[PDB]
């Protein structure tokens, strides 16, 4: 029976951006998302 | 006449570095288990088409063969390429060419109107691989020892570009010339390239073992 | 442990676009 | 920016913050010392020919030059204001002079000031589409300007192709002056009912108002693969390091990590490697030929770990996966 | 993946362009890599559950 | 009726008759050997 | 649904349009496409668990 996946994470705005400052600037247009997936990403990692 | 065309004729399609890892492109190659011309050698001068790429390959150890014509319709009208094997260094050219019947190297003439540029730089075979790509005539070449009598050897081989020539003339058709002892003015295998998607499985030495035609 | 391998993983054999594989809490010696 | 504390306070957007650890924060150390590396190319190749030569074709038989293993400088064209149109598509005119291409196609020709707009992606008319088409994903720059000082007395020996069978594809030429079955009717040389001769010249007479009087036109293409470059701007390089953060250029690409001696037996005609990511591992440099490994510096993630606000403000800091040697930076 | 711009090496648009124009391409890259990135966590979800 | 009609008018008798709500080739005055002058400025003929 | 492009009969735009305005207006009706598969895939997926 399988019990717990690997643990991964990300940093979505290194990872979009590759420490662009322009594409990081452009990316704070849309909000929290980065925020929202590092929070689900996470709990899935607690949750191993 | 007609052989097997074994898996060989394979070549770096690009010039990044790739090793250990299995890689997929697609690129101008001849399949295998095609088909290919082989000629009565044996014992008059042929001609051949170009279709898109030409698969070359012939056993040499002398250098009995001396380069190839390259062109659209070789009538001393229009430019078409020319490769010598001369013994000081090998020579390319692309000019109008008053083109004999028998153009041979007699041993050495030539002919040359309205020249653009030059350049210039059995035991074993020798095999070449032309691709007439857009703006770019990329030339690859490989010297390998083999076994067999007349069949091509089976066992796998792929290699590096010799060289690419930016001129990208037209050609439609492409001759074969060698060097005869004397000479008298009187009136090996090919195979065709086609579109196919390959895969490469570089390993360590970035060298290529193998690939498979999807 | 011999029969599982990762040797045909990515990252995860293996900086790397900021990807990241955390340990996990218990290591194997304890689960053991 | 006080201290790790603060910043996991206003991570949290909150005042108090209770026990536990939390993903915060990522330490990316990336020192970047400048560093570029480029051939010896110093040949300047004849720009001023194809922009200054009294002599050019007409579009129907537009000229075709290339230009290699050579010096390119841009501040020239641009700050020469007598071209009256200056437009690019895929690069910016200013970052010409910083980049890179591994070969340029120069075309030239003259047309009149009216076709100029025909001269771009996605054209359409007679120039367009059976004189001169570019491709829709063109990269590179439209160049031109008014010619009636030369190409205007009628210089009628500029002629454009008015009609074919199809349109050309981009890069095509057709000079052939076979007469046009525009009809039914077939013919062979009749130039008679339905059958026109392909080609007309241009009433270049210095009579006329501009934009009907001749413009000169140039076209470069870049070809951006860059394996080999040998076409480089301006910019002097400088030496390399090792073992340090910096800011790479060689052969118009550019990055940033660390670089070591690169054990990889490259073959001669290769320039650089690339990763399972396909980005690019070692690279081949363009003064001394030997090949340098790439690698980024570090993944930089940090943690904070503390007990309540309420109980404590002493806090900790985890380096996630970094060597205790490297953090001191 | 370039989702429609004309590269996928971020620098290279950083280069090649001045900022006026890089901004919708880095956009359409952006869109493309979020999607990619919501996808990706989603499948996760549903893999950890 | 203005092809094969049996009467003209004159440069000063203007007439300009109503064509509409109709469907009809060009073709024929495109291969009309009487018909000496086809030029054409705002599409090529062959769009008809 | 046009996903705000100016048809959905994709061949409607390739014949109403050349191809430089078809690129902008096909890569919309594209995006609306794909988005609508990820919400049929990402449905069926939660319905099989
Ligand atoms: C040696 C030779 O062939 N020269 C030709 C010349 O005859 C011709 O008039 C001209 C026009 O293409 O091109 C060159
Ligand atoms: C368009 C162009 O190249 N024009 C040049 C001009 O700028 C220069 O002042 C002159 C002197 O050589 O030669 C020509
Ligand atoms: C945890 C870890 O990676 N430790 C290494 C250590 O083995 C090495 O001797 C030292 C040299 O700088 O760098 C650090
Ligand atoms: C190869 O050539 C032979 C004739 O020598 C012919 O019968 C055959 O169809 C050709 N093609 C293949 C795939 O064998
Ligand atoms: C090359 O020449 C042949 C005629 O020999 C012709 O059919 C073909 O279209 C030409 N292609 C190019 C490159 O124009
Ligand atoms: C790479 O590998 C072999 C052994 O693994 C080594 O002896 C040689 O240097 C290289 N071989 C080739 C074909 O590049
Ligand atoms: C450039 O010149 C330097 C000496 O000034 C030499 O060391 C270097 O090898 C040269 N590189 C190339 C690519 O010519
Ligand atoms: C912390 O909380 C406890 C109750 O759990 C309380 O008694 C104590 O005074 C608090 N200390 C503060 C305000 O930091």
């Amino acid at each position: 029976l399988p019990v717990s996946m690997t643990k991964t994470s990300v940093d979505c705005t290194m990872y979009i951006c590759g420490d662009s400052t322009e594409c990081s600037n452009l990316l704070l247009q849309y909000g929290s998302f980065c925020t929202q997936l590092n929070r689900a990403l996470t709990g899935i990692a607690v949750e191993q | 006449a007609y052989t097997n065309s074994f898996t060989r004729g394979v070549y770096y399609p690009d010039k990044v570095f790739r090793s250990s890892v299995l890689h997929s492109t697609q690129d101008l190659f001849l399949p295998f288990f095609s088909n290919v011309t082989w000629f009565h050698a044996i014992h008059d001068n042929p001609v051949l088409p170009f279709n898109d790429g030409v698969y070359f390959a012939s056993t040499e150890k002398s250098n009995i063969i001396r380069g190839w014509i390259f062109g659209t319709t070789l009538d001393s009208k229009t430019q078409s390429l020319l490769i010598v094997n001369n013994a000081t260094n090998v020579v390319i050219k692309v000019c109008e060419f008053q083109f004999c019947n028998y153009p041979f190297l007699g041993v050495v003439y030539s002919s040359a109107n309205n020249c653009t540029f030059e350049y210039v730089s059995f035991k074993n075979l020798s095999e070449f691989v032309f691709k007439n790509i857009d703006g770019y005539f990329k030339i690859y070449s490989k010297h390998t020892p083999i076994n067999l009598v007349r069949d091509l050897p089976q066992g796998f081989s792929a290699l590096e570009p010799l060289v690419d020539l930016p001129i990208g003339i037209n050609i439609t058709r492409f001759q074969t010339l060698l060097a005869l002892h004397r000479s008298y003015l009187t009136p090996y295998y090919v195979g065709y390239l086609q579109p196919r998607t390959f895969l490469l499985k570089y390993n360590e030495n970035g060298t290529i073992t193998d690939a498979v035609d999807c | 442990f011999n029969k599982v391998t990762l040797a045909d993983a990515g990252f995860i054999k293996q900086k790397f676009n900021g990807l990241t594989v955390l340990p996990p809490l218990l290591t194997d010696e304890m689960i053991a | 920016a006080l201290d790790p504390l603060s910043e996991t306070k206003c991570t949290l957007k909150s005042f108090t913050v209770e026990k536990g650890i939390y993903q915060t924060s990522n330490f990316r150390v990336q020192p970047t010392e400048s560093i570029v590396r480029f051939p010896n190319i110093t040949n300047l190749c004849p720009f001023g020919e194809v922009f200054n030569a009294t002599r050019f074709a007409s579009v129907y038989a537009w000229n075709r030059k290339r230009i290699s293993n050579c010096v390119a400088d841009y501040s020239v064209l641009y700050n020469s204001a007598s071209f009256s149109t200056f437009k690019c598509y895929g690069v910016s005119p200013t970052k010409l002079n910083d980049l890179c291409f591994t070969n340029v196609y120069a075309d030239s020709f003259v047309i009149r000031g009216d076709e100029v707009r025909q001269i771009a992606p996605g054209q359409t008319g007679t120039i367009a589409d059976y004189n001169y088409k570019l491709p829709d994903d063109f990269t590179g720059c439209v160049i031109a300007w008014n010619s009636n000082n030369l190409d205007s007395k009628g210089n009628y020996n500029y002629l454009y192709r008015l009609f074919r069978k199809s349109n050309l594809k981009p890069f095509e030429r057709d000079i052939s002056t076979e007469i046009y079955q525009a009809g039914s009717t077939p013919c062979n040389g009749v130039k008679g009912f339905n059958c026109y001769f392909p080609l007309q010249s241009y009433g270049f007479q210095p009579t006329y108002g501009v934009g009907y009087q001749p413009y000169r036109v140039v076209v470069l293409s870049f070809e951006l693969l860059h394996a080999p470059a040998t076409v480089c701007g301006p910019k002097k390089s400088t030496n390399l390091v090792k073992n340090k953060c910096v800011n790479f250029n060689f052969n118009g690409l550019t990055g940033t990590g660390v670089l070591t001696e690169s054990n990889k037996k490259f073959l001669p005609f290769q320039q650089f490697g690339r990763d399972i990511a396909d980005t690019t591992d070692a690279v081949r440099d363009p003064q001394t030929l030997e090949i340098l490994d790439i690698t980024p510096c570090s993944f930089g993630g940090v943690s904070v770990i503390t007990p309540g606000t309420n109980t404590s403000n002493q806090v900790a800091v985890l380096y996630q996966g970094v060597n205790c040697t490297e953090v001191p930076v | 993946s370039n989702f429609g711009a004309i590269s996928s090496v971020l620098n290279d648009i950083l280069s090649r362009l001045d900022p006026p124009e890089a901004e919708v391409q880095i956009d359409r890259l952006i869109t493309g890599r979020l999607q990619s990135l919501q996808t990706y966590v989603t499948q996760q979800l549903i893999r950890a559950a």
